[PDB]
RNA sequence: GUUUGACCUCAAAUCAGGUAGGAGUACCCGCUGAACUUAAGCAUAUCAAUAAGCGGAGGAAAAGAAACCAACCGGGAUUGCCUUAGUAACGGCGAGUGAAGCGGCAAAAGCUCAAAUUUGAAAUCUGGUACCUUCGGUGCCCGAGUUGUAAUUUGGAGAGGG
């Protein structure tokens, strides 16, 4: 499989021939509107391990997003990759967002592509694997942070470093701060 | 009593060229040995300075190395 | 004057692609086969194109219906599958490998010339993938090469072998020379 | 601007040049596309130069502030 | 109802005008305009100790 | 444990100090303050001691021609 | 002559108040070189040929609260296993003295130190560990403080004062003040056969 | 509330549904055997320790076999294809009980199969067919 | 008493899989070096590991990964400088 | 601890009857949707760790796959018979092996499985 | 070939059909977000990771099968209740804030891809048309796909054979 050699080549990103690649395509990304439709994926590898397929159904997009943030020094913590995926769902309302990977970023401006699917289309809906996603349930994942980028930033992990939001911060706050009496007083 | 091990030469604690450290009214304070200092950039930072600011820089160019690519796999 | 906005885009890109200078690695595309063996080769594969959907579906029409009433030789075709290839390059299975110099992702085949010359298998860079696509049914396909020649055409597909090493491997042996690109 | 920052870090024995090594339509977005320090930006931006309720209510605070006062 | 009495606005008309500081209802042209709220003393207000 | 590989470490770690000016040794050893519980007789005597290396050294220094009292005129960082 | 170098790392789980006791150190030792923590330990044969540390001083903690402390030499040098118990730093405000920052030392030592091998062999470490070079590149030509030693309930307890000259002299407690004892010794630099154990 | 009050008032009436009694009495339905012996008047742990079957393998919380019979009387109570057996019939027939002459049969063993299969398809031939 | 039941994930640390080795060979040699990797083997061709390796230490977050890529580079040195 | 507005969320269980009557008649579904096996499936026994408990021996998620194959079926098979099977729980302690063994050995024979068909 | 055609990118159709806005909003998921009030007057702190505002869902939602918890003769998805506990811990140890493993119970379901060639046959699928035993099935045809759709597989291994 040519995956393996795509991936290690894309960890080298420093490289010459990676750093010739990001200038020319943050070029041709600048060149073009701010979010706009991508053929084909540029990293086969990432989107493929991300669940891509190469079937009717699946689209993959490109969003431009601006970097940077004592007026300015509000953190703001609204994340880059959440504001996009955000960005695109809304433009693509009846598609759904899966998830993002990092293919370029500039000094001023940061560059994603999403991929998306689209429920309605049968192939997706006649496909076991992958009919999951035309629940009303996943309708707007990017909004409500179910995506990776979504889910890190939530903090939802296993351990005891998680413990604040390991099932939401407000629903733990929620059912801390609440009195608790029974018919029976303990 | 003892073991197996290697005495390796003693380390000098010289101080090298750069240590990411300098080296040392009327009067300016006291040197080393406590005697008063009575009162009395190079032009290599700045241009660095402006290279830098544009990204400015040896040769990247060279031709590519196949050192491994030589030896055909058998 | 104005002129569309993609049109102006896909212009100032060639602009941008011949003045900017390239690694090693790159712009060893495009220093391809000469049109004389690059015909040669195509005339060959050509007699090993692969069934196409119609056909297949005729053969297995045929079958079924002599069946029905009531022992071939393996089947030779060129083998053209990106990951197909790669799994049977590094075996030491593919004989003759071409390669196509306007893959969309670049990074996608930079890997493969080098991967071949360090395998030892004899490889080939031919210009456009579109040309490649078309003599294998597909719309592109960026690689071609062949596994099991008949033995008919095994002396033929040694001498193009033969030829193509000094074509292309021995004339651009130095292609990791100076960067390319370097055009007032 | 950071020119003037990193002239006044490389100033003092902080760092020194060791550690610093340590188309026109495209040249234009090449032109338009790290930490600063007050000091620095102080430096340069110098060398720039060329009733019956309320009555009994008031009567109460007026005996407060006596006893108190 | 934990709501009751407080579905009202009202406002307290300082002091010193020859009335109680029980706060009104503003208003106008209604007849409960001007009338006590908030208040166990007033007709319909919140009850003094509700039952949680 | 053994005092063998004391002796072996401190042949070859033990330097010539005594050799050397004070100057470059800096190290006094409080002869016969040999020194708990009281909190208050342990700091005395901890006092003692090093009024003791203090004094030696002042005298050490004196024995030399550089000043050993601030110029008053120093006004380095401190701690 | 005295020529030697310092190396300070922090081990894994070092908590605010062996925080404070590094960096006071650093205030009295200008020689010393300060690195980021660091973790699983031979790695310090490399630091110290990475910027000439003729000596390493690394903050073992077998925990968050427990502190243990290796002196030893990089190349061929003894290490020794000290454990502190009694964490006081310049935090306190008991010090209201302050001292030159770099300004060279002056070592008082027990006579006890000489009554035993071990003691013996820790005071040649202790003697120049604890010093300065005075002609180095960060060094003061001034003296303005004093580090004290002594041993008592088989403990080694360290202790610094500031001297002070009246317009014939006196010394005020300052720096931090602790407590070590003697857990294990190494005939080579974080290797080797024990040499002692307390 | 407001959608309440206007529906009551409304003369479209109210979707009454009335379930209560049906959600306790639930009728069994997942075998006819414990049916036709189940009793709704007991409860299931009632019934399942009259029936025998244990209702639960874990120790419950706080302090508590004809039909056995039944359920252990249930436990008393695929040829090759027309051109499988051509095939065979053509192997036993051109080369018998030569299980290793037939392995290396280029012709008719196209597949190549082992022996082991080959000799286990022909004795189910034997055992079908004369 | 002891019973080594069975192994896990965790024995699964086994050879490098020299395929995968051949592929960052591969990869390395194809790719190149970073901004920082020819800093690297600039200083080795004349300081040595002194500089190169007190620059990765800079630029990684610890030793560990300093100390690797300075024996990654010397071995990359070590094949290009006579293969 | 009253420096919240924690009388906007005072929970009150007065629902405790019916949620219990609820649990009965969800369990009771159950049986009747499950009526020939158990309700709850075969748990192994266990020690505890935290050896302030350490002396209390106590249920299990599920079986770890030596001690499936030890009792003589495999732990794809094993589910299906409600036998629960753990695939991270290794086996430290032959007693604890050993007592497992000879409940799933009993299990397997108190279990009675109709035909498939 | 002063030509014709392959591709790649980008356009328009009242092209054939689908999808989105919005409303409701007690509960759910994110962003944003103060004050009155409480303290040793007060910037840390408390009010509060609340009020209000914005965006996105359903009968529940989130999370969910450890890069976990623990230091034991170790436990083995998440979630919910008593206890752990007003303890650890935090807070000018100042008012105050304040958990989690384990223990008892409810429920207990596991899994799906990427990365090894179907390579002796892209075996995958949308769409249009003619029929039918019309929540869909068959033949025919253009297309999506080789920059990877079918089968198997996730370390609990797994894969090629006897």
């Amino acid at each position: 499989g040519a995956y393996k050699y795509l991936e290690e080549l894309q960890r080298k990103k420093q490289s010459d021939v990676l750093r010739f690649l990001q200038r020319v395509r943050v070029w041709e990304y600048r060149q073009k509107n701010v979010i706009h439709r991508a053929a084909r994926p540029t990293r086969p590898d990432k989107a493929r391990r991300l669940g891509y397929k190469a079937k009717q159904g699946f689209v993959i997009y490109r969003v431009r997003v601006r970097r940077g943030n004592g007026v300015n020094e509000l953190k703001y913590q609204r994340s880059l990759r959440a504001t996009a995926e955000e960005r695109v769902g809304r433009r693509a309302a009846n598609l759904r967002v899966l998830n993002s990977y990092w293919v370029n970023q500039d000094s001023t401006y940061k560059y994603f592509e999403v991929i998306l699917v689209d429920p309605q289309h049968k192939a997706i809906r006649r496909d076991a694997r992958y009919n999951w996603i035309c629940d009303p349930v996943h309708k707007h994942r990017e909004a409500r942070g179910l995506t990776a980028t979504g889910k890190k930033s939530r903090g939802i992990n296993k351990g005891h470093k998680f413990n604040n939001t390991k099932a939401g911060r407000r629903k733990t706050w929620k059912r801390q701060n609440t009195l608790s009496l029974w018919r029976y007083r303990k | 009593d003892g073991s197996d091990r290697i005495i390796k030469p003693e380390i000098n604690p010289v101080y090298d060229s750069d240590d990411s450290d300098a080296e040392t009214m009327p009067h300016i304070g006291y040197d080393i040995n406590g005697k008063r200092i009575m009162r009395p950039l190079t032009k290599e930072e700045l241009e660095l300075i402006s290279k830098i600011q544009r990204n400015e820089q040896i040769n990247p160019y060279e031709p590519l190395i196949d050192w491994f690519t030589r030896h055909e796999e058998v | 004057v104005k002129w569309p906005e993609y049109v102006r885009v896909q212009r100032q890109k060639k602009i941008l692609s011949i003045r900017l200078k390239v690694p090693p690695t790159i712009a060893q595309f495009q220093y391809t086969l000469d049109r004389n063996t690059a015909a040669e080769t195509f005339k060959l594969f050509n007699k090993y194109r692969p069934e196409t959907a119609a056909e297949k579906k005729e053969r297995l029409t045929k079958e079924a219906a002599a069946v029905a009433e009531g022992a071939s030789p393996k089947p030779y075709a060129v083998k053209y599958g990106l990951n197909h290839v790669v799994a049977l390059i590094e075996n030491k299975k593919a004989k003759l490998v071409l390669i196509a110099n306007d893959v969309d992702p670049i990074e996608l085949v930079v890997f493969l010339p080098a991967l071949c010359k360090k395998m030892g298998v004899p490889y080939a860079i031919v210009k456009g993938k579109a040309r490649l696509g078309t003599l294998v049914n597909q719309k592109t396909s960026a690689v071609a090469a062949l596994t099991e020649v008949r033995a008919e055409d095994e002396a033929a597909l040694a001498k193009l072998v033969s030829t193509i090493d000094a074509n292309f491997a021995d004339k651009y042996d130095e292609v990791k020379k100076h960067w390319g690109g370097g055009i007032l | 601007v950071e020119a003037m920052t990193l002239a006044h870090q490389l100033a003092l024995g902080q760092k020194n040049k060791h550690d610093l090594v340590d188309p026109d339509w495209f040249l234009e977005d090449e032109k338009e596309h790290k930490p600063i320090t007050k000091e620095a930006a102080m430096a340069i931006k110098e060398k720039i130069k060329a009733d019956g309720v309320m009555k009994n209510e008031q009567r109460a605070l007026r005996r407060i502030a006596k006893k108190h006062h | 109802s934990e709501k009751a009495g407080h579905q009202t606005s009202a406002e307290s008309w300082g002091t010193g005008r020859a009335v109680a500081r029980i706060p009104r209802v503003g208003g106008g042209g209604t007849g409960r305009s001007g009338q006590g709220a908030f208040g166990n003393m007033c007709r319909g207000g919140r009850m003094f100790a509700p039952t949680k | 444990n053994n005092t063998k590989a004391m002796k072996h470490a401190l042949e070859r770690v033990q330097l010539p100090w005594k050799k050397h000016s004070f100057q470059e040794h800096q190290s006094v050893t409080s002869e016969t303050n040999t020194d708990i519980y009281d909190d208050t007789e342990r700091e005395l005597a901890f006092y003692k001691q090093s009024l003791d290396a203090v004094l030696v050294a002042r005298d050490e220094l004196k024995r030399l021609k550089v000043p050993f009292k601030r110029p008053l005129d120093y006004f380095a960082e401190m701690v | 002559m005295n020529k030697q170098r310092t190396l300070l790392i922090s081990s894994r789980g070092v908590n605010y108040r062996h925080r404070h006791l590094i960096q006071d150190l650093s205030g009295l030792l200008p020689h010393s070189r300060k690195e980021p923590k660091l973790d699983t330990l031979q790695q310090l044969n490399e630091i110290a040929e990475l910027y000439n540390c003729n000596n390493v001083l690394f903050f073992e903690a077998r925990k968050h609260q427990d502190l243990y402390l290796w002196l030893s030499k990089p190349p061929n040098g003894p290490t020794i296993k000290f454990y502190i118990q009694n964490l006081h730093t310049m935090d306190e405000l008991n010090f209201t003295g302050n001292c030159l920052k770099g300004s060279r030392p002056v070592l008082s030592f027990d006579q006890r130190f000489e009554s035993s091998p071990h003691y013996q062999l820790i005071k040649e470490l202790l003697v120049h560990n604890f010093g300065v070079p005075p002609n180095a590149r960060k060094s003061k030509p001034f003296i303005d403080h004093v580090m004290s030693f002594s041993i008592v309930d088989d403990k080694i307890w360290v202790r610094t004062y500031e001297i002070s000259h009246s317009t014939d002299i006196s010394l005020v407690e300052i720096g931090p003040r602790f407590v070590m004892t003697v857990i294990l010794i190494l005939e080579g630099s974080f290797g080797g056969p024990k040499i002692y154990e307390n | 509330s407001v959608r309440k009050r206007k529906m009551n008032r409304s003369s479209v009436g109210k979707a009454t549904r009335r379930n209560k009694d049906k959600q306790r009495k639930i009728n069994i339905q997942s075998n006819p055997i414990i049916a036709a012996n189940w009793d709704y008047s007991l409860t299931m742990a009632q019934n399942y320790k009259k029936l025998g079957l244990r209702a639960k393998l874990q120790t419950p919380a706080g302090g508590k076999e004809t039909e056995v019979v039944k359920k252990l009387e249930e436990l008393a109570s695929r040829s090759q294809s027309e051109r499988e057996e051509e095939w065979l019939e053509k192997l036993y027939k051109k080369h018998g009980d030569d299980y290793k002459k037939m392995f290396f049969d280029k012709k008719l063993n196209i597949y190549q199969q082992s022996e082991g299969d080959l000799k286990r398809r022909l004795l189910r031939w034997k055992k079908r067919n004369g | 008493t002891s019973m080594t039941p069975a192994p896990k994930i965790s024995y699964k640390k086994g050879a490098a899989s020299n395929r995968t080795k051949f592929v960052r060979s591969l990869v390395r040699e194809i790719a190149g070096l970073s901004p920082y990797e020819r800093r690297l083997i600039d200083l080795i061709r004349n300081s040595g590991e002194k500089r190169a390796r007190k620059v990765a230490k800079k630029r990684l977050g610890s030793f560990t990964r300093a100390k690797a890529k300075v024996e990654e580079m010397n071995n990359i040195i070590a094949a290009s400088r006579r293969h | 601890h009253f420096r919240k507005h924690w009388q906007e969320r005072v929970k009150v269980h007065f629902d405790q009857a019916g949620k219990k009557v609820s649990r009965r008649n969800a369990r009771a579904t159950r049986a009747a949707k499950i009526a020939p096996r158990p309700l709850d499936l075969l748990r192994p026994v266990v020690r505890a760790p935290t050896v302030k408990y350490n002396r209390k021996v106590r249920a299990g998620r599920g079986f770890t796959l030596a001690e499936v194959k030890a009792a003589g079926l495999t732990a794809a098979y094993a589910r299906t018979i409600g036998i629960a099977v753990d695939h991270r729980r290794q086996n430290r302690n032959q007693e604890i092996f050993d007592a497992n063994v000879q409940r799933l050995k009993e299990y397997q024979s108190k279990i009675i499985v109709f035909p498939r068909n």
